[PDB]
């Protein structure tokens, strides 16, 4: 397949073709077309940089799938793992947890910071 | 504010060094300017801000502060320098001025 | 900046005198931001030197809006103005006295923030003589 | 034994230059606020404990940058406006007619010739011009700017009102706000708090007094550079506003005539009703109280023994010796002599005559001159007098009385009051520090 | 806390709130406002990238705090650890070591490159 | 040395001083100069970001030298290792690989992704 | 001339063509265009056959 | 002898400050900058 090929597929199928669609995240005078193109280019760069920084803060920079250390509170979604990994599509799963998204980001950031501080303390000795 | 400038006059040889000073009654930072006037000629600027050199003049001229005591030093006097010297601060001007001449 | 003054003037006591100081091609300053010429913020000071006496500061004019400031001793009898079209500055002294005779200089001040009251360019000087 | 470690996102900042962008809260305005990024309803505001930072209102670059900005917007709003060159024609003017003794000869009924929509014909058109806009060569007059600079008419749909704009630094930069209520011009500010970006700043255009703007918190403050310096100005900031009502009690109908294909020019039609004189009112008791507070706060830098006298300006152009400002798309120059007459020593209102101008050349530009279009109907505006631009007068050492006069002209001094409590800084999120760890 | 909250605090608090003040490092015609905004955005992106590249050179990308392999020469500072981390603010430390920054940066760069080369040579077995 | 110092040198010298040129990969009105400079800066950032994309997809973010786990297919270049690393400068090497880059690039990313997936499946236990 | 009493008539340059050359609209990086491949798609609503571009 | 007709003293009727009256104004032009139609040149 190619870009966005398996969007409607299952978590199981989509979770193995991250690279094929992650690769395509980045791809004159002062006329209207020129200024529009320049603005679009810089906006795409800014969006990608925001996402990359968000990856980096949780200690997952340069990793397509990284594991974390924050527990999954069942209040977000109590559904069984197999159910959500064998039937749904990614769009439905994202729609389900849309409102529970800032909280998990904050928990992840605090967990990574605490883990990093602990790692430094251990590496002191 | 009042400015007192000294000496009223002085005399010197060729090539020697001299100093002319003035005290201002307040604290003015380094906002002192130095002016020289040849006889019958319009005065021209030499030292501005009490430690910078105006363009187009010799580097033998110097000026400095010590507390509120501002002074101008002359090295290697060349007798074109005969004339008058004044220090200005802000709006006030030093009365009289200091006249320098050869021996 | 080259500064051209007026000529020698002789006036009777009780009259009025006027001294013109021209500074060609120096009133306007480029503003590279907007890329246009704006009237500068420079100052024109007026000093006098009595025969055998130190210089005395009369007053100065910021030529941006023509603002002025005179020495309080001469207050009420000296007016200072500028004409931006011909790039000149006019001093108008009223009701001169016998001691008013002197050499009057016009001086240019860059009005930079760091250096205060720096008068770089000086006019050739004018001889204002009053007698009966 | 020690080793070095790098820390990202370390709280270090250094004062630095930086371009800032406008941001307002949601009509074409002369300040292009429609291009400003909308601001968040609740700006973030973070206090900083145990933080002492130096400030310098006079070395601040924010005022210079924002002055350059305001100039740019002012010119840009004029570029797509009607050219007014064909107005420089001989004007047959007569005196104008139910007029009080004050406005005798200050309004001119001028008829002249104009190029119509076509070109083979010309039309005779009459209009009203203020005396300050015409000069003699019925009598033949001409516009004040005909032998110098060109005239461009401001499009009569741009609101000249100052809509507040917040200046905001981009990411990686911060703004520091001095919360110290007793903060003079420069020096350390123990109560300093960071902010996302500036508060509501009104680009009010004025020369002698400060209109609207922002007030103080504790009491009236006197901020300046060296108060010893007669040349340097004196910013004042009040603790309570002085309510000033300025109005032009003429109906002042507007007549739209055609001078070119598509381009149209708006002239002053015949005034309906009595022709009075535009004037301003300030509460006498409030003004006296404000002046007393000002002199009490001002005696600190001069001594109780010293005498303080307020006098009207010593001279200059019409836009400095008088109180010049803009109200409702019109320009006013108020005599303001009655506002400075005290001789402070150890219900009634103060009417101020004002004059109206239409050929405006603010921020003197060699070649340009705005023509302010007439405004229909009587015009009135209530404003807050908040600060004064005073200037000292150099005196003899023996003399013990200081004379203060209104000044201005340099709009940087006007604009520094609204940005005196802000500093633009650059965040340096990279640090190094010694720890005992050793990387594997 | 918040952005720059620990600025006046000592080392102890500041060295644990890195993420909160690192989260906000990144957040249409040719009008004066528009061009100013575009230049500001590009400047912010450029600054962030410069810092991130400097981090990546020292082999600490994706980490808030990392340990290195060069020792602290007492020539840079003779102050002991305890008062350094419990007595002075970050700004004071930065002003104290500002004029020594280039050479230590070079030391980290060289050491990281050497360590990477040695690790590659060892991995060659 | 300096920027591009070992450009003509052999493999060994260049492979020891990468960081001298890695660190030099990143270093107003609407006039001609303004738009020209803005386009230049945006283009430089975009090029460096595409480079960072290609590095990150290979799981070597922040590393000047990283190793992979794919065989060197002799169909690309079946030449003796010693002569490659003691004879040909980087330029000539590029001129002899330039036809074969895309495929190997893809291989890299695929392997990396697969590796990551496998690693995750290992860490779930 | 008709518009001379209200407008500011300007002449189009002679060599510039008015013929509509086909153009393509492209979204920047990080964005996609979803095209409804379905041939029975009325005004609004779901399109069961979506293709990206 | 090298300026025989090179410099032309040309006068015209450029408008004055106000755009209603014409004023006779003279100037000098280089022969390569004028074309004939004293005589008339443009
Ligand atoms: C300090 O701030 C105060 C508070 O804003 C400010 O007072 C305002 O002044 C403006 C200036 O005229 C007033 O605006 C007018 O309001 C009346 C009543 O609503 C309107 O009828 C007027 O309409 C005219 O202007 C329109 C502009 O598009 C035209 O379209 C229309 O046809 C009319 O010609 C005009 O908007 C305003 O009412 C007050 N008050 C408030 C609350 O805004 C004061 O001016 C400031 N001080 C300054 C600027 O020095
Ligand atoms: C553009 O035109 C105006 C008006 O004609 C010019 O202003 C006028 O300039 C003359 C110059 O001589 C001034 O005359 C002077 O008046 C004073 C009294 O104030 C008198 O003492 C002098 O001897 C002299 O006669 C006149 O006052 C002045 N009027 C105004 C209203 O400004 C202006 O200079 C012209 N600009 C140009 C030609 O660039
Ligand atoms: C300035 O002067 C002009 C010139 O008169 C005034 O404009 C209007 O001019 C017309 C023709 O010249 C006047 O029309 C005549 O009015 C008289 C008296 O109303 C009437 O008897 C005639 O039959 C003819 O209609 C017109 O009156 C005049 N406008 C007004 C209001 O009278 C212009 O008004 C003058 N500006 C002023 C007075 O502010
Ligand atoms: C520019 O010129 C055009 C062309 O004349 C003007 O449009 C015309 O405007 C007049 C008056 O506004 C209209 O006259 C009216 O016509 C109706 C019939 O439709 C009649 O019943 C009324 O008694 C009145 O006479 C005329 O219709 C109109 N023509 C068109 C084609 O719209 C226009 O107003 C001018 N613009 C200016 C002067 O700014
Ligand atoms: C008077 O004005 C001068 C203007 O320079 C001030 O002098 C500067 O003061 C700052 C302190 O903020 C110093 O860093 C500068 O080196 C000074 N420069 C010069 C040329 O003096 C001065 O502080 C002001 N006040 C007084 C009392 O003089
Ligand atoms: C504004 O307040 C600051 C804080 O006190 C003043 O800074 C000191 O002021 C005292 C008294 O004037 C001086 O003795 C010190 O030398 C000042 N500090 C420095 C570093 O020079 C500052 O002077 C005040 N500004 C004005 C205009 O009064
Ligand atoms: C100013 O002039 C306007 C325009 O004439 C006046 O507004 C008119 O007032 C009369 C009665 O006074 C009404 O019959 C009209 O309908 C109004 N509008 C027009 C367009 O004529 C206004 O009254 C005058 N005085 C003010 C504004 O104080
Ligand atoms: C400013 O104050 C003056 C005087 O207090 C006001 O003038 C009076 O206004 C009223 C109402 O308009 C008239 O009835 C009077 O005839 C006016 N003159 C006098 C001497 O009372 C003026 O209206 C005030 N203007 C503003 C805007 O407040
Ligand atoms: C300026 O205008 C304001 C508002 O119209 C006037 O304030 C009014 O004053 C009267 C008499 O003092 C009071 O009865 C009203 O309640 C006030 N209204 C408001 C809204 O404040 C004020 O008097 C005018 N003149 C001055 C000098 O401020
Ligand atoms: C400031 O106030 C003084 C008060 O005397 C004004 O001086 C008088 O102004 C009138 C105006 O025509 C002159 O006729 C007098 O000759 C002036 N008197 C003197 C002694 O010169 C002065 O004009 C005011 N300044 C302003 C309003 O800017
Ligand atoms: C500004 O206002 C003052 C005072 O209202 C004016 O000074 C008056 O000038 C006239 C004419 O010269 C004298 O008869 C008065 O005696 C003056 N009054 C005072 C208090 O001195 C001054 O002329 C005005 N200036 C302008 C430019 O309008
Ligand atoms: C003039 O000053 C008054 C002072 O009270 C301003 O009124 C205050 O405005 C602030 C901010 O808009 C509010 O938070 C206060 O609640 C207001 N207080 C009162 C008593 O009104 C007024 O906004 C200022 N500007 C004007 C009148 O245009
Ligand atoms: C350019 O080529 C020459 C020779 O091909 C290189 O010289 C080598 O230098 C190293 C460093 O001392 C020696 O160990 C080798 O023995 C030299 N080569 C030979 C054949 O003796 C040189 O280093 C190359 N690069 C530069 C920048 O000159
Ligand atoms: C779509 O649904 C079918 C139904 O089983 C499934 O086989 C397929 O993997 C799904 N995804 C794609 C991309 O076809
Ligand atoms: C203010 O009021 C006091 C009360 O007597 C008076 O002495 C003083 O002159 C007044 N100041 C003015 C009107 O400026
Ligand atoms: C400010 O300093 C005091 C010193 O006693 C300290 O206790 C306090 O925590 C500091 N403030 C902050 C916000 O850390």
């Amino acid at each position: 397949l190619g870009f966005l090929g398996a969007a409607g597929s299952t978590m199981g199928a989509a979770s193995m073709t991250l690279t094929v669609q992650a690769r395509n995240l980045l791809s004159l005078k002062l006329t209207v077309w020129g200024i529009k193109q320049l603005q679009a280019r810089v906006l795409a760069v800014e969006r990608y940089l925001r996402d990359q920084q968000l990856l980096g803060i949780w200690g997952c920079s340069g990793k397509l799938i990284c594991c974390t250390n924050v527990p999954w509170n069942s209040s977000w979604s109590n559904r069984n793992l197999s159910e959500i990994w064998d039937n749904m599509t990614w769009l439905q799963w994202d729609k389900e947890i849309s409102n529970y998204t800032q909280i998990i980001y904050g928990l992840l950031e605090e967990s990574q910071n605490q883990q990093e501080k602990n790692e430094q303390d251990l590496l002191a000795l | 504010i009042q400015v007192t400038q000294s000496p009223s006059s002085l005399s010197a040889s060729i090539g020697d060094t001299i100093t002319v000073a003035c005290e201002v009654s307040q604290d003015v930072g380094w906002a002192v300017n130095w002016y020289h006037q040849r006889p019958g000629r319009p005065p021209y600027n030499l030292i501005y801000t009490a430690h910078n050199l105006a363009p187009g003049v010799a580097s033998r001229f110097r000026g400095s502060r010590v507390g509120t005591y501002f002074t101008l030093t002359i090295n290697n006097l060349l007798p074109e320098d005969v004339g008058t010297y004044y220090c200005q601060v802000f709006d006030s001007f030093a009365p009289g001025g200091t006249r320098v001449d050869l021996r | 900046v080259r500064l051209d003054q007026s000529g020698t003037a002789v006036k009777k006591p009780g009259a009025s005198v006027r001294v013109s100081c021209r500074a060609p091609d120096s009133f306007t300053v480029y503003r590279p931001r907007l890329s246009a010429y704006f009237i500068g913020e420079f100052n024109i000071h007026w000093l006098r030197q009595a025969p055998g006496q130190g210089l005395e500061w009369l007053g100065f004019v910021n030529i941006f809006r023509g603002a002025v400031k005179y020495s309080s001793r001469f207050q009420g009898r000296i007016t200072i103005t500028r004409d931006t079209s011909s790039e000149t500055s006019y001093l108008d002294l009223g009701a001169l006295k016998a001691d008013d005779t002197a050499t009057y200089y016009c001086a240019w001040d860059k009005n930079v923030d760091d250096n205060p009251w720096r008068l770089d360019s000086w006019g050739q000087g004018t001889l204002v003589i009053v007698s009966s | 034994n020690l080793w070095v470690t790098v820390y990202y996102g370390v709280p270090v900042w250094k004062d630095a230059e930086t371009t800032l962008f406008c941001a307002s809260d949601a009509k074409h305005n002369v300040w292009a606020t429609h291009a400003c990024v909308p601001t968040d309803p609740n700006p973030q505001e973070i206090h900083l404990e145990n933080v002492t930072e130096e400030f310098n209102m006079w070395k601040n670059n924010m005022v210079e940058q924002m002055h350059t900005d305001i100039i740019s917007l002012w010119d840009q709003s004029l570029k797509p406006c009607v050219k007014l060159t064909p107005l420089c024609v001989t004007l047959q003017c007569t005196n104008v007619n139910n007029i009080t003794d004050d406005m005798r000869g200050e309004l001119k009924n001028c008829s002249f010739n104009m190029t119509t929509e076509l070109r083979d014909k010309k039309q005779k058109v009459y209009s009203l011009f203020y005396r300050l806009d015409v000069v003699q060569i019925n009598k033949e007059y001409r516009l004040i700017n005909c032998n110098t600079s060109a005239i461009t008419q401001a499009c009569p749909k741009v609101s000249f009102e100052p809509i507040p704009i917040h200046y905001c630094a981009p990411a990686g930069f911060a703004i520091l706000k001095c919360k110290d209520k007793k903060f003079n011009g420069t020096g350390p500010c123990p109560s300093v708090s960071t902010v996302q970006c500036t508060h509501g700043i009104k680009p009010v255009v004025s020369t002698q007094l400060l209109l609207n703007g922002s007030l103080a918190e504790e009491e009236v403050m006197i901020r300046s550079e060296n108060i010893t310096n007669n040349a340097k100005n004196i910013l004042v900031q009040f603790n309570t506003p002085v309510q000033i009502n300025c109005t032009r009690p003429n109906n002042n109908t507007r007549k739209s005539i055609r001078i070119g294909p598509g381009q149209a020019f708006y002239a002053t039609g015949d005034i309906i009703g009595d022709i009075r004189q535009a004037h301003c009112n300030v509460s006498k008791a409030t003004w006296n109280e404000t002046l007393g507070k000002v002199v009490k706060q001002l005696r600190k830098h001069f001594g109780n023994n010293t005498i303080i006298r307020f006098a009207n300006s010593s001279g200059g152009d019409l836009e400095v010796t008088t109180h010049s400002f803009n109200c409702g798309g019109e320009f006013f120059y108020c005599n303001t002599s009655g506002l400075f007459n005290s001789t402070w020593i150890s219900n009634d209102s103060i009417t101020l005559p004002c004059r109206i101008k239409q050929i405006i050349n603010m921020w003197q530009r060699i070649g340009q001159a705005m023509y302010a279009p007439p405004i229909q109907g009587v015009i009135r505006c209530v404003s807050n007098i908040t600060g004064l631009i005073l200037t000292r007068d150099g005196g003899s050492t023996n003399s013990t009385t200081e004379t203060f006069r209104p000044g201005g002209g340099d709009m940087r001094d006007n604009w520094r009051s609204e940005l005196y409590k802000y500093k633009v800084v650059k965040i340096e999120p990279l640090g190094v520090a010694p720890t005992r760890c050793k990387r594997r």
